[PDB]
RNA sequence: AGGGAACCCACUA
DNA sequence: TAGTACCTTTAAGCCTCAATAAAGCTT
DNA sequence: AAGCTTTATTGAGGCTTAAGCAGTGGGTTCAAGGTACTA
């Protein structure tokens, strides 16, 4: 129907009306509800209230082409309740944390003038001195690259008992799961090194109040999931699984010392299926992780007035929980002016 | 010796009434003069204002022992 | 797992034990009946015919329950089964041979809940024991369940969409019960807060406001037809307030009419002066604010809310204490039906004339707004130049909110009460304002006057950009303006960013009643477990399920929360 | 003073709280130290 | 679904009794007179012109309920005159008045038609 | 209709079911052999659709009493485990217990005469819950069975 | 309308060109690389 | 309290844990009731002071502070059929099987399970026919 | 209307029931004055009154939201420019008995809307119908001939009025009614075959001291699942 | 700009075109916080005080803050919000003609009014809504008065005469299957 | 004269 | 050789560790 | 002597359990593909 007047609309008896932005998926219209999400590579400073860490400045990083799951990196400052306040890294794969500056010598920088370099921007206001320096004493047995590697490897997810294995397996932790929008490739660790000191920077000038901390529920600090990205989402996984299949397919037909053919090779029902199950359930992810994925994604277009339909079409969706008794993602924010409706909203619930 | 009220709780009415109006319904020997009367609860609540109506009631103090009234004994307030 | 069957509230305890699905239930949307008695409801036909109660055979009513059953269950008033005593059940839908139909003493017959029958009926959620009453079925024509107009505040109820439930009692014992304890006039008057749950409400409370002024004069004609609707009348026309020229009879003779008994009652209309009681008119009153029924007659006084309505000491409550539960039924009746009838007479509407303030009254209000801006900007310019000094306790931030606060609010309360005092006594916003029907003084002013400041979280309109509440503000403007203060009423209308800050705070109140209504019910559930159990018991003590004492007396004198009543100790406060 | 009220007073007097969200004293002073500001 | 037929406004089913007259005992020559089928045009009517007879001292109408086609007037006399006597009358003068009327609108038309 | 006399409960008595007692009310007598639930049109004896646990058709009868699907209440079927395992549900009063015993000579661990066991009988004579607490509390500091009885070290149980 | 062109216009061929090609070994290689994609118009197939 | 010129009568809190643990449990009764007092009537309204003392009785009646919760309700000396209505259902039967707690069917929670009249209003009494009455009655 | 204004129809009146003008226009929907001032939607009003400027002129109004080029005062002149009073109002009669209404009436055109919760698809009752196969307690939901649940809350207000009985039938007689036997001695619940009269329970070996105990189905379906967590809930009749 | 946007079919100026003139340009919510808006070339002249004189950009027109079921509510800012917000809600539950081709859908519910008319007030916002092409309701003559108390707490008396000659009647459509 | 369950979503008061 | 049947979200409690300190046993 | 050693309090971490009522309606998927084996 692209590009017909509203006479070839009416010759298919299609309405001319009819604003489209829906999927068919058996006789069912089914619309993409918009989901909206943390906006990805960008640091915000919160408080954490309660907790053993006075502030945390994350960053959920994302390759913005590639759309790795998205590896947030956590730069906290610990609690007063030591004779100082102290910087630490929550990298990911690596599940006790890390004290900054040992993160920066497993970077590659091992004197503390050029990390505080890379962290504090112009030497002469040494308030800012004064808080960094408990990150540098916590370091002060690690002064090597490799001393700093062991000690990023010894914390990781499986620590191996070489420790040349553990040194790698810090390598490729530092290299493609943390920061990777700054850049996973080789020689990206001065590039790295600056984001991370400029995280950490960011989180000192919030805890010196210098900068004001960052909103939750400031809507330039969000994205909105429209149906590429949701649909993108979704066919990595299959055609990630097709490859699979494609893969486990010739394996058997090779341990066999046989030739096997491509085109019946390819189980084309994975795409298909896949993309038809999440379209028509709602379900946002495989059948078999029904309740692991989010539902209401995809919902059955509301036909009871024209009304209706484009509102439906034109529905976004905080994900945050229905049953949440925290007032403040309710709260209509003032950045909702203009992209927002005001007035719009459902009662109870949600 | 009977350390209860000698009214008529709200609660033994309903009861009484009730018990009573199912026994005229069984066709129990109606103990006035019903003129006209077909519903068992307005027969019941005739018995009730004149009376008459025979039951027991057995009202149960905490300790496990128990007191008998009759619903002519006890004062019928509605 | 079978744990899973056995937990939560779908489980089999809780979802399948202590509430269940039961039979002889139906539900349907309610509409009004100003009609019906406050303990009857209106029930559709189908239902009625759906809905069966089962009859045991006498020989009082062998002939009636055969004509039932000879008719079937496809006429409404008529039976579904036939239940001997050995328990089959003869069903009347297959229009059974002719041997099936007869009738012994001992049978069953399940008729069709006819007129008269006793049904509890409900609303959800049920908070108290005035959500589930009992009520005399009536049958009316269309399909909803039709209810009285008084009947609606204990229930919670209105006619947007409400839907209730009607269990239908089925034996004689449950029905006797819910007749004898349950029913509407039984529970006129609550436990919890020893009042009335039931007043007069919206049109009958407006109208009998209007009706009972000074100036209303009823014709013959008039009289006579608003005692048609008087259900206890006697018969006899009352002498007419006036003779000459005219035979005249005031709203206050018929609502004499309608006062049941002899009820001394004394009550204060809404606008009742507080320098009057004092002065040489206490008894001669100039405004007739002083309600006076004596010997269950007006005397004099305008009704209201406060008299009409179910506050402690009305006249409602005074009726229900003196005279009894089906006197006072019948007093609620007629006033909703004499009232109901005057006002085709009398009538009542709103306009868009009743919320327009004279030239004057916007002149002062824009005056009010005018400096009240004037002083915010006055107390910027000291916050701005270090004159401003902080209360003890605060520091400069909430004093200065507190100062432009205060400015605010005084502003918006003044020019509020310059609103009010502009209005007519032709008004029909303050007729159901000051009748206590529906509205409050500052839905005149945000209608007429001002709307007031937007809150969000009990502060003013947070800097949600940089340091500004939208991007139509500079930086760091803390005017009324820039944090949410409505300058215009809504006759008026708002700016484009009062609306959206109306809307910020608006969201509010959407947002705590989804949140209350998700926690209060659990604090409720709560607090029904931890003392379902606990009781008055024969020897007068309160004990729970172990026979714990938990009072000695009930209230510590033994005494139940219906029949008392707000007194005063004489000797109490007096000098020696 | 900022003390709490409504539905989450409530549950925290029915849930017997050892830490209630906004404890506090009203404490009463004795004699003179009461008439004038200086001595309270 | 329980909409009741259009007719029932009007038309009297198989045993119902057009009107009934029921002597209330509360008061001393009044009656009751149930009209079935009939609303506010017959009521109205009858009340008013029995009110301009100065034998009757009271008249009223009521429709119990609108969703019922049901009209309850009730009438009360002086002693020397009875309430059914009364309702005959205002009938009857009710009949001539509008019988005066057709004639005279037929008049007025038949002199306007011709100019 | 039934000839039992109608009487209400005065009285729910709880308890653990007995594994004597679940072999002597069954009715599946051999015991639940069979996964399976029907062998091809009937239903399988020592399958899980047992026809004495039941009635399975709606038109049919049970095989244990006679009644309908309606008069049926159901009757109870058993497993005889391979190998005794752990009730989930009983597991933590295991671990209070095995706190409380000895792990050898399955003696309580402090004394049955002893005078903080008999003034604990005294003041928790009537709740057994409370006893068993006061018992764990007792026992929960001790190290080795004190004697008559062994003096072996004793384990700490860890789930 | 712009969201799902953008998706089937230029997001299906960045991922299936940003994909690990596949190699089989154990004996000869197999090396599997995808290259440009084509959708079709919506077609139905019948029972035929 | 123990402060000079501090007046040890008048002065309070509304901390309910710390005026039971320094006052005792009438103390935190009457506080209890002010608390609840002061919750309900600060919005304008009005309950009875007996259902305020009935909570408040209730909720001191055993000596320490009873909370309404299952960490208060369900450590009574009630049923096992009682509590688990309330809340902890499948470990309070389980507790209760492992040590055979008797449920003496006594509350109105327990015989609403079992289908049983509760003893509650209507169902706290029985009737008797009394025979000597019926002679009056006719057929 | 287009202003948060719902509610259902409570009658519907013929024409000459209803109230009109002295040129006999009838309003099609009679709202109550009482549904403004709590709710304060005077946008209704306005477009009451602009709908009558605009039918009158033959205009389509124009309500958008921040608009300084109408007002309420220049809808007013308008509409007194068409033989109306300027504020809306108009005297109405009453349609029975034919007399002028003493308060003048706000009437003019406004936007209603029919919303999709009508009466007919929510209107249910229940006798005796299909139950759940497994708690034997009536079904589910108006489209399958279901019960409504008489709830926790609705049990405890019962139990608040004191009425055992209704709760006894609500909970008991009205869901699910059932009879089983029970052992006097075990408390398990026994083996009866009504047909030959043999009561019997299996474990205590004993073939007369069964009582028939009448207890919701529901509770059965507890007690045995109770049993298959190894609990004996032993129903104890003496 | 605005005479040639006059003749978008004449001329095939559009608002690509009016992007590309450098006139309009689109402001996300990050860039929005560093944008000084008028609300109205009103707030551009110069006043006798002035706010603001570095405005960057200019609001096209208020009333689009509003999306599409807010947009059909006549005079939105002479309400109170949380009425708003429920005309929001049940502007999609009122019954008009959902869709032109409704007579080839088997939609498993439809309901379609018999004659619904487009409102006598309107929003300029609902020239682009379609409102006026599939509308949603009928403008009824409405009198707010106290008429025998049937329409107490919100109800409505409505005429039965109207609803004889078609007044808000409507076809529900119910569509069954089986394979 | 009555052969579904579970989950999800939207909605009503 | 083609074909059909079967194989496999947070908030408050309680409980349980590591860590201490008078106080009796042993210099 | 002053050292040594043992049974009752603390503080943090881990586990468990709870989170309103009553209604409609629709939509999807359960129960699914390789196989090992024959007449
Ligand atoms: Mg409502
Ligand atoms: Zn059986
Ligand atoms: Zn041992
Ligand atoms: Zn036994």
């Amino acid at each position: 129907l692209n590009g017909l007047t509203d006479r070839d609309l009416c010759e298919l008896n299609e309405c001319p009306l009819d604003p489209g932005g829906y999927f068919i998926i058996n006789g069912s219209e089914k619309v993409l509800i918009a989901q909206e999400k943390m906006a990805t590579n960008t640091v915000y400073v919160f408080a954490k209230k309660d907790s053993k860490y006075a502030y945390t400045g994350e960053c959920r990083s994302c390759l913005e082409n590639s759309s790795r799951p998205t590896s947030t990196i956590w730069v906290s400052m610990l609690a007063r309740g030591a004779i100082g306040q102290r910087i630490v890294a929550t990298l990911p794969y690596i599940k006790q944390e890390v004290p900054i500056i040992i993160v920066f010598r497993a970077l590659g920088f091992v004197s503390d003038r050029d990390i505080l370099e890379h962290i504090i921007y112009d030497f002469e206001d040494p308030e800012m001195m004064e808080m960094v320096k408990p990150s540098l004493d916590e370091a002060f047995v690690i002064q090597e690259q490799n001393v700093a590697l062991n000690f990023i490897g010894s914390r990781g997810a499986k620590p191996g008992v070489t420790k040349e294995k553990r040194i790698k397996y810090a390598k490729e932790v530092l290299q493609k799961e943390m920061l990777p929008h700054v850049g996973v490739s080789d020689f990206c660790e001065t590039k790295k090194a600056y984001f991370l000191g400029y995280m950490v920077h960011r989180l000192l000038l919030a805890a010196l109040g210098r900068r004001e901390l960052d909103d939750r529920d400031h809507y330039g600090n969000k994205r909105l999931d429209l149906a590429g990205p949701l649909l993108a989402f979704l066919f990595r996984g299959m055609f990630k699984n097709l490859l699979k299949e494609v893969r486990i397919y010739a394996q058997k037909f090779i341990d066999r010392g046989k030739d096997f053919n491509l085109e019946l090779a390819i189980k084309t029902r994975i795409i298909s299926d896949g993309l038809k199950y999440s379209l028509a359930t709602g379900n946002w992810g495989d059948q078999k992780k029904a309740h692991q994925a989010r539902a209401g994604v995809s919902q059955v277009l509301n036909r009871l007035t024209f009304a209706s339909t484009l509102s439906h079409l034109r529905r976004l969706n905080s994900p945050i929980g229905r049953d949440g008794k925290l007032a403040k993602p309710r709260q209509l924010h003032n950045t909702l002016w203009g992209m927002v409706c005001p007035a719009e909203t459902p009662e109870g619930h949600a | 010796k009977r350390i209860t009220t000698p009214y008529m709780t709200k609660y033994e009415r309903a009861r009484v009434l009730g018990t009573r109006a199912l026994q005229i319904a069984m066709c129990a020997p109606v103990m006035v003069e019903l003129e006209g009367e077909t519903d068992p609860l307005l027969i019941a609540m005739k018995e009730l204002k004149a009376r008459k109506i025979p039951i027991i009631i057995r009202r149960y103090l905490p300790d496990g022992s128990y007191e008998d009234w009759g619903v002519d004994e006890l004062i019928i307030s509605d | 797992s079978l744990k899973q069957r056995l937990k939560g509230k779908e489980g089999r305890v809780r979802g399948n034990l202590m509430g269940k699905r039961v039979d002889f239930s139906a539900r349907t949307v309610i509409t009004p009946d100003p009609n019906l008695s406050i303990d009857q409801v209106g029930v559709p036909r189908s239902i009625a015919a759906n809905m069966t109660f089962a009859e045991i055979v006498t020989p009082f009513n062998i002939d009636r329950l055969q004509e039932l059953v000879r008719r079937g269950n496809s006429q409404y008033p008529g039976a579904k089964y036939i239940i001997r005593d050995n328990g089959d059940r003869i069903d009347l839908r297959f229009h059974p041979k002719p041997s099936d139909l007869h009738l012994q003493t001992g049978y069953k017959v399940e008729r069709h809940m006819c007129d008269g029958d006793i049904v509890i009926f409900n609303r959800q959620p049920t908070l108290h024991k005035m959500s589930m009453m009992g009520h005399r079925v009536r049958i009316l024509p269309w399909s909803t369940f039709r209810l009285n107009l008084s009947v609606t505040t204990p229930y919670n109820a209105d006619f947007d969409g409400d839907e209730m439930n009607l269990h239908l009692p089925q034996s004689l014992e449950t029905r006797a019960e819910i007749q004898e304890l349950a029913m509407v006039p039984r529970m006129i008057v609550t436990p919890q807060s020893n009042r009335p749950v039931m007043g007069i409400v919206q049109d009958t409370l407006t109208a009998v406001r209007k009706f009972t002024k000074r100036d209303v004069f009823l014709e013959r004609g008039e009289v006579m037809n608003l005692l048609m609707f008087l259900s206890t009348w006697d018969g006899k026309v009352p002498q007419p307030a006036i003779l000459k020229p005219r035979p005249l009879w005031t709203g206050k003779q018929i609502f004499s009419l309608i006062i049941p008994g002899h009820i001394n009652c004394i009550r204060t209309h809404s606008t009742h002066p507080d320098d009057e009681d004092s002065g040489p008119y206490k008894h001669i009153s100039p405004g007739d604010t002083k309600v006076v029924v004596e010997n269950g007659e007006l005397i004099m006084g305008i009704l209201c809310k406060k008299s009409l309505g179910t506050s402690a000491g009305s006249l409602v409550h005074i009726s229900y204490l003196e005279m009894g539960h089906d006197i006072t039924r019948l007093f609620y009746s007629n006033i909703q039906t004499v009232i109901n009838n005057w006002l085709l007479i009398e009538g009542h509407t709103i306009g868009i004339g009743d919320s327009i303030a004279d030239s004057k009254t916007y002149q002062d209000i824009q005056n009010t707004i005018k400096k009240a801006k004037q002083d915010v900007i006055e107390v910027i310019e000291k916050a701005h130049n270090n004159e401003l000094e902080p209360t003890p306790g605060n520091t400069l931030r909430q004093t200065f909110e507190n100062q432009v606060n205060r400015i605010l609010n005084d502003a918006r309360d003044k020019t509020g009460s310059s609103a009010q005092k502009s209005l007519s006594e032709y008004n029909n916003f303050k007729s159901m304002v000051v009748s206590g029907a529906k509205g409050s003084k500052i839905n005149i002013s945000q209608v007429i006057a001002v709307v007031g400041q937007q809150n969000v979280e009990g502060k003013r309109i947070p800097f949600g950009f940089k340091h500004r509440t939208l991007p139509h503000f500079i930086k760091d403007d803390y005017g009324p303006e820039s944090r949410g203060f409505v300058e215009n009423s809504y006759l008026a209308g708002l700016t484009p960013t009062e609306f959206f800050f109306h809307a910020m705070g608006g969201r509010e109140g959407l947002i705590d009643t989804a949140v209350k209504t998700a926690e209060t019910g659990y604090i409720q559930r709560r607090l029904i477990k931890s003392m379902e159990s606990v009781m008055v018991k024969y020897d007068a003590t309160v004990r729970n399920s172990i026979n714990q004492v938990v009072q000695l007396r009930y209230g510590e004198d033994g005494l139940a929360g219906e029949s008392v009543e707000f007194q005063n100790l004489a000797t109490l406060k007096p000098s020696n | 003073k900022n003390v709490t009220l409504g539905v989450p007073r409530l549950k925290e007097l029915i849930n017997i709280s050892k830490k209630p969200k906004t404890p506090s004293l009203t404490v009463f002073l004795l004699g003179q130290s009461a008439r004038d500001a200086e001595r309270a | 679904m329980n909409a009741p037929p259009a007719f029932e406004s009007f038309l009297l089913f198989e045993g119902e009794k057009k009107i009934t007259i029921n002597k209330d005992t509360k008061v001393p020559n009044a009656c009751l007179f149930t009209i079935n089928k009939e609303d506010h045009t017959l009521g109205n009517i009858i009340k008013s012109q029995l009110l301009k007879d100065p034998q009757v001292l009271f008249a009223g109408y009521k429709v119990p309920h609108p969703l019922e086609h049901k009209i309850i007037i009730r009438v009360q006399t002086t002693p020397d005159y009875s309430p059914q006597e009364a309702f005959t009358n205002a009938i009857t003068d009710l009949i001539s008045e509008l019988s005066l009327l057709e004639e005279r609108f037929r008049v007025a038309i038949k002199d306007k038609q011709e100019g | 209709d039934s000839a039992c006399p109608l009487r209400t409960i005065k009285r729910v008595q709880f308890g653990v079911l007995s594994p004597d007692e679940l072999k002597r009310m069954s009715v599946t007598e051999g015991g639940i052999k069979y996964p399976e639930t029907t062998e091809g049109g009937r239903p399988k004896l020592g399958g899980l659709m047992d026809p004495r646990q039941g009635v399975i058709e709606r038109t049919g009868r049970c095989q244990t009493c006679a009644g309908n699907m309606t008069e049926c209440p159901g009757h109870f079927g058993h497993i005889e485990l391979a190998k005794p395992v752990f009730h989930v549900g009983f597991l933590v009063k295991t671990m209070k217990v095995l706190r409380c015993v000895c792990f050898f000579c399955s003696k309580l661990l402090v004394d049955s005469n002893n005078p903080k066991i008999k003034d604990i009988l005294a003041k928790s004579k009537g709740q057994p819950k409370k006893r068993l607490t006061h018992v764990y509390d007792l026992c929960k500091g001790k190290n080795i069975c004190e004697g008559g009885g062994c003096g072996r070290y004793q384990p700490r149980i860890r789930r | 309308l712009d969201s799902f062109d953008e998706f089937i216009q230029m997001s299906v061929q960045r991922i299936v060109e940003d994909a690990p090609p596949i190699d089989l070994q154990a004996p000869p290689r197999y090396l599997l690389k995808f290259e440009q994609i084509y959708l079709s118009k919506p077609t139905h197939w019948e029972r035929d | 309290l123990s402060e000079k010129d501090v007046d040890p009568v008048r002065t309070t809190s509304n901390d309910i844990v710390e005026i039971f643990t320094v006052l005792g449990i009438e103390a935190v009764r009457k506080a209890l009731e002010r608390e609840l007092y002061h919750v309900i009537s600060f919005d304008g309204s009005y309950v009875n002071y007996r259902h305020l003392a009935l909570l408040c009785d209730t909720m001191t009646c055993r000596g320490h502070l009873m909370a309404i919760t299952r960490h208060g309700v369900n450590r009574q000396d009630t049923g096992p059929l009682m509590k688990c209505s309330f809340e902890e259902t499948v470990d309070v039967l389980m507790e209760a099987a492992a040590h055979g707690e008797s449920d003496p069917m006594k509350g109105v929670s327990e015989n609403i399970m079992l289908g049983q009249l509760a003893p509650a209003g209507t169902g706290c009494f029985d009737l008797l026919l009394d025979a000597e009455k019926c002679k009056y009655g006719m057929e | 209307s287009r202003h948060g204004q719902k509610g259902t129809c409570g009658i519907q009146y013929r024409q000459e029931d209803m109230p009109f003008t002295c040129e006999g226009i009838t309003p099609d929907i009679i709202i109550n004055p009482h549904a403004i001032p709590s709710r304060m939607t005077i946008g209704h009003l306005i477009e009451c009154l602009q709908g009558k400027v605009s039918a009158n002129k033959g205009e389509i109004g124009d309500a958008t939201p921040f608009n300084d080029a109408v007002n309420v005062q220049k809808i007013s002149n308008l509409l007194s420019d068409y033989g109306y009073h300027l504020r809306g109002n108009e005297v109405l009669y009453n349609g029975f008995t034919g007399r002028k209404i003493t308060s003048q009436i706000f009437i003019g055109p406004t936007y209603y809307q029919r919303l999709k919760h009508m009466v007919d698809d929510k209107i249910h009752s229940r006798a005796r119908g299909p139950i759940q196969i497994l708690n034997r307690q009536p079904m589910e939901g108006r489209s399958r001939d279901g019960g409504l649940r008489f709830g926790e809350m609705e049990r405890d207000c019962q139990i608040a009025h004191g009425a055992a009985q209704f709760l006894r039938e609500r909970l008991f007689e009205a869901s699910d009614p059932y009879q089983v036997h029970v052992c006097n001695l075990c408390g398990i619940m026994a083996i009866a075959n009504t047909r030959t009269h043999t009561y019997e329970c299996r474990g205590c070996r004993n073939k007369t001291q069964i009582s028939l105990v009448r207890m919701p189905y529901a509770c059965k379906l507890l007690f045995q699942e109770l049993m298959s967590m190894s609990i004996a809930p032993r129903m104890m009749s003496v | 700009h605005i005479d040639q946007l006059k003749e978008r079919e004449y001329n095939n100026y559009s608002w690509q075109d009016l992007v590309a003139s450098g006139v309009v340009e689109y402001i996300d919510t990050l860039e929005e916080e560093t944008v000084m808006l008028a609300m109205t070339p009103d707030d551009l002249q110069e006043k006798e005080v002035a706010y603001c004189s570095t405005y960057t950009h200019c609001e096209i027109h208020p009333s689009m803050i509003l999306g599409v079921c807010a947009s059909i509510i006549p005079f939105p800012d002479h309400n109170q919000s949380p009425r708003n917000t429920y005309q929001s809600a049940m502007g999609k539950q009122a019954m008009g003609v959902y869709i032109t081709n409704f007579h080839v859908r088997m939609d498993t519910l439809a309901h379609v009014l018999y004659y619904p008319q487009k409102p006598l007030v309107t929003t300029r916002s609902m020239e682009y809504l379609r409102f006026r092409e599939l509308p949603a309701g009928i403008n009824s003559i409405v009198a707010i008065a106290s008429y025998t108390g049937y329409n107490q707490e919100d109800s409505v008396i409505m005429n039965r005469s109207a609803v004889d000659r078609g007044f808000f009647r409507s076809v529900f459509y119910r569509s069954y299957k089986e394979q």
